[PDB]
């Protein structure tokens, strides 16, 4: 009679791809989102422009 | 669900009289918790046929425990499909395992439970075997038909009998059955060659009087009938509405009897298990 | 789809690679099976 | 590693006898 | 890999569409009918649905 | 408990993320029986492939709400048909919605009656859809709040049905009774008028256990009208001839010519009266059909609230056959 | 309430074909904890009209789980919570989700299964939806009038369409179905053909009337109140001093007929047994497959 | 007569919670 191979993802290598996280009460959640805020370097021109 | 039947004073005399109804059943109107013995209540007897109209707008109900304060029932049929109960026969006939009940009225009367206390008697009705009182219903019917041990009919409400069954029986008359009815003679001449055939058909059969009287050309082709046959209909017609003809007339079936340990027949008077259908 | 006429270019980009393929397995090319469909890419 | 919780569903399935008796 | 699907030949057969109106012609539909499924892997059968 | 169905289909006629919960869903037939049956069904005169063009127009999907079914029908109140039509996701909606009426319309029209076509399934409660292809999932039996959906406002539910069709008897027939337990019907209500006829749904609340009678004289006038438009388009004989009048006289005749068994061929028996029951193009009983209901199962309460609707109370969900309403 | 049955020793590999029968009907007698094989058992070929007969006089109960001992059963009728049971379909065609189906002797061609060594033979009755079932004695017993008249021989009517495909309905006669099915062809058309002759001989100048206004309009007003011409019904005249040879007094035939045709249609089922409810599989289970059904 | 063994099975269902999460 065989046996299982049983797996685990965190060993897995591919683990690092995603930040695996648990939320008990996510059934009890509609459309989450989340936010950001980014700015841009600025070049100071010069004269004809 | 249970139905509570709230009893008034009674004579002590007759309370316990009324403790000796444990499965017969009645009739209720409507199905609240609560209600009232005044309430389900019928007078004495008279109009057999106005009786079995009376019992098929009406919801019935069986009597489990007699208290003197209150009195519980159970609805016969509102969603149950084996709810296992008990009822008494009172009726003339006996009744073996297995076969179906009906409810009847009471015929001839005088069978009312009179309650001198609270001025109001009831009237429980009969159990009987299915296929006796297909016999019952129907002579019942046909006699009152005839107006145009015996109770007297009233001509009254006669009529509407006779029109639910005018009704289906006209009903019945389709382009394909004179096609069915073409056979009569060819119907007859196979009668008398086979014993089964010949037992088939009855002695005051109504029709082997008319195979001998008249006689019928061919049939005359319908309209169209080149794509589409009436032969078929007209029986898909006839099987359909013949399932259920004498539940427009009398009463459908609600119980079939079920014994696990007793015996098999149960005598007139004695209480019986059983499971409702 | 090169008759029908049916914002950011980025977007555009990125759909190719998303695409749902528009045709079965049934040995013969047929209309795309309302159940699902596996990813294709195409330019 | 092996006891009473399908052992657990096993045993007390217990405390359940109407399922009631009435339509 | 491997070329999953055929890069052959396949012509498209017309006669499995529908909203066109039909020839005034019966005759020259049937004609028609018959003249071009007569050989076409895509000739439809005569099937309710 | 409560036992469930669950049956994989189209997104087509009932849109389980368009509707919440609680509504009556029906199943739909195949088609091609029905288009067959047709080829024999149809009466004289009449069209005989008619039903095939209908449906061959609006092209498996098999289920169908009915808050999708009463739009499609003469007796719809305009604000469910702007609900159903700018509120289902769907594309070329509406154009389905018309095609199905035809559908219906057809059907009576060729004698094969859709409550042969739609067997009724309980109130949907759940479903997984991928792009237009679908899982619902309905109660069978039990009442209908002893279930638990996944959409964890209301786990519970209740029965929903458009107030627009409800129709109420007793109260309307005037019994004189007082609300306890009452059934519940879905009705059907056919009108046979060549070329120009429709269909009217209902849903009929009353502790009335056997309808019959009270159909009967509910819907009077479509029978009255149906009865004598309906034989319309088959050619009936000349005024029927004497022979006709099947003779009674000569039954307890003790006088009259008579004929033993054994010789019916062309013997010397020609001395026998001839009669010819001659019946072509009379009212038949599908030329006499108008209604047809099926009980649905047992209600508390309705009441109405908001699009009008009518929420039940304690549904018991306890299906039961069809049943033909034409004498 | 469960109930087994008393395994006689048959022999090896048809133990084996009867395994392979778990989960079609058989009908008891009386509901007893132990009853045996002889006794579930009906002659192969039969009087198809006495087999319907027997079906009502019986508790059905489906097969569960046999075994070289014993074989259980599940009775229908009785029962609380209506518990679920798988059943195999033996149908003809097939029947899909959400349908009511019922329960009728093999009308066709008949399948018997036959144990040599016990010298006994068990009848397994058909499972059709409730429709169709209404509808396929219809059709064999429109073919019998229709033979019998030495009418046209055929004109196709021998098909029947359910869920996509089209039944072939096998030719009459194969094995016995001639003869099975005699009684109740019989049986059948003299009751239309007694029943549409009395109601003329009540009502003599219904054919006569108006075909398209005097017709309806009768029909149209005894549906509707009472008008009914008062008695449109004549009176018939009176009959012989009842010892006569060709006395004929038509409401007792009108009793007898009301009897009979009630008697006939108690014994035609047309009343549902049991009503699919397939989860967790195909929505269709084709003939000769098992689906989970759930006693009404 | 009417009391927890269908009453029984109804209350005490309750021993059971894995259903293993586990392939």
């Amino acid at each position: 009679c065989s046996t299982l191979s049983l797996v685990r993802f965190l060993e897995l290598g591919l683990s690092v791809a995603c930040v695996c996280t648990k939320f008990p009460e996510l059934s009890y959640v509609a459309e989450g989102t989340i936010q950001f805020e980014v700015q841009q370097p600025m070049i100071a021109r010069d004269g004809p422009h | 669900m249970e139905v509570d039947i709230a009893l008034p004073t009674l004579s002590p005399g007759d309370l316990s009289a009324l403790q000796r109804c444990e499965g017969r059943v009645v009739f209720l109107e409507t199905l609240r918790r609560h209600a009232t013995l005044r309430e389900v209540a019928l007078p004495c007897g008279g109009d057999v046929l106005a009786a079995m109209a009376a019992y098929r707008r009406r919801f019935a109900a069986v009597i489990t425990r007699v208290t003197p304060h209150r009195m519980l029932a159970t609805p016969l049929g509102v969603g149950g499909r084996g709810q296992s109960l008990v009822l008494q026969n009172t009726g003339p006939f006996d009744l073996t395992n297995g076969d179906h009940v009906c409810l009847v009225p009471p015929l001839l009367g005088d069978e009312c439970l009179r309650l001198t206390s609270a001025n109001l008697e009831l009237r429980f009705p009969m159990t009987l075997p299915l296929a006796q009182a297909r016999e019952l219903t129907a002579r019942v019917v046909a006699r009152a038909a005839e107006t145009l041990q015996l109770p007297p009919p009233h001509r009254d409400n006669a009529e509407a009998a006779t029109r639910s069954l005018v009704l289906n029986m006209i009903f019945l008359l389709n382009e394909g059955a004179v096609i069915l009815l073409s056979l009569i003679p060819n119907l007859l001449t196979l009668g008398a060659q086979d014993g089964y055939a010949n037992a088939v058909i009855q002695l005051g059969s109504a029709t082997r009087e008319l195979g001998q009287l008249v006689r019928q050309p061919p049939p005359p082709l319908p309209q169209d009938h080149a794509r589409r046959f009436c032969v078929f209909e007209a029986l898909e017609a006839w099987i359909a509405s013949a399932s259920r003809l004498g539940d427009t007339l009398g009463t459908r079936p609600v119980a079939r009897v079920c014994i696990f340990d007793g015996p098999p027949t149960v005598p007139p008077g004695e209480k019986a298990a059983v499971v409702e259908v | 789809k090169f008759f029908t006429p049916a914002r950011g270019l980025a977007r555009l980009i990125a759909d190719t690679g998303a695409a749902a393929s528009p045709t079965s397995n049934g040995e013969y090319q047929f209309k795309r099976p309302v159940g699902a469909g596996e990813l294709v890419e195409d330019p | 590693m092996s006891v009473q919780i399908g052992n657990g569903l096993l045993m007390v399935v217990a405390p359940g006898t109407l399922t009631v008796g009435s339509a | 890999r491997a070329p999953v699907t055929d890069m052959g030949n396949l012509p498209q057969n017309l006669f499995a569409t529908r909203g066109a109106p039909p020839m005034l012609d019966a005759d020259a539909d049937d004609y028609l009918r018959r003249t071009v499924n007569a050989g076409n892997r895509l000739a439809p059968v005569p099937v309710f649905g | 408990r409560a036992r469930l169905i669950r049956q994989v289909t189209l997104a087509d006629f009932c849109e389980p993320q368009a509707e919440r919960p609680g509504l009556v869903v029906l199943a739909l037939r195949h088609p091609a029986d029905l288009a067959g049956a047709a080829y024999a069904a149809t009466p004289p005169g009449k069209n005989h492939r008619d039903l095939e063009e209908a449906w061959l127009a609006l092209d498996r999907a098999s289920v169908v709400s009915l808050n999708f079914l009463v739009a499609a029908a003469e007796n719809a109140d305009d604000a469910l048909r702007a609900h159903v039509t700018t509120n289902y996701r769907d594309r070329r909606t509406a154009a389905r919605l018309e095609r199905f009426a035809t559908v219906l319309r057809a059907m009576i029209r060729s004698h094969v009656f859709p409550h042969r076509a739609l067997h009724v399934l309980g109130g949907l409660l759940g479903h997984v859809t991928q792009d237009r292809l679908a899982s619902v999932t309905c109660v069978a039996r039990g009442d209908q709040e002893a279930a638990r959906t996944n959409d964890m406002a209301a786990r519970r539910s209740q029965v929903h049905v458009p107030a627009c069709a409800l129709m109420d008897v007793d109260r309307e027939l005037r019994l004189g009774g007082d609300d306890g337990l009452r059934f519940a019907y879905l009705v059907f209500v056919y009108t046979q008028r060549h070329r120009r006829e429709a269909l009217r749904v209902h849903v009929a609340v009353s502790r009335l256990p056997e309808l019959g009678d009270a159909l009967s004289f509910l819907l009077a006038g479509t029978r009255v009208d149906n009865a004598i438009h309906g034989t319309d388009e088959a050619d009936a004989p000349a005024a029927p001839a004497a022979a006709a009048a099947f003779p009674a006289y000569l039954f307890n005749d003790p006088r009259s010519a008579r004929c033993p068994t054994g010789r019916l061929n062309t013997p010397a028996a020609e001395a026998l009266p001839v009669w010819a029951p001659d019946m072509r193009g009379r009212a038949t009983r599908n030329s006499c059909m108008y209604a047809a209901y099926v009980r649905l199962g047992t209600v508390e309460r309705v009441v109405r609230r908001a699009l009008p609707l009518a929420h039940m109370e304690r549904f018991t969900w306890d299906v039961g056959a069809w049943e033909e309403c034409f004498f």
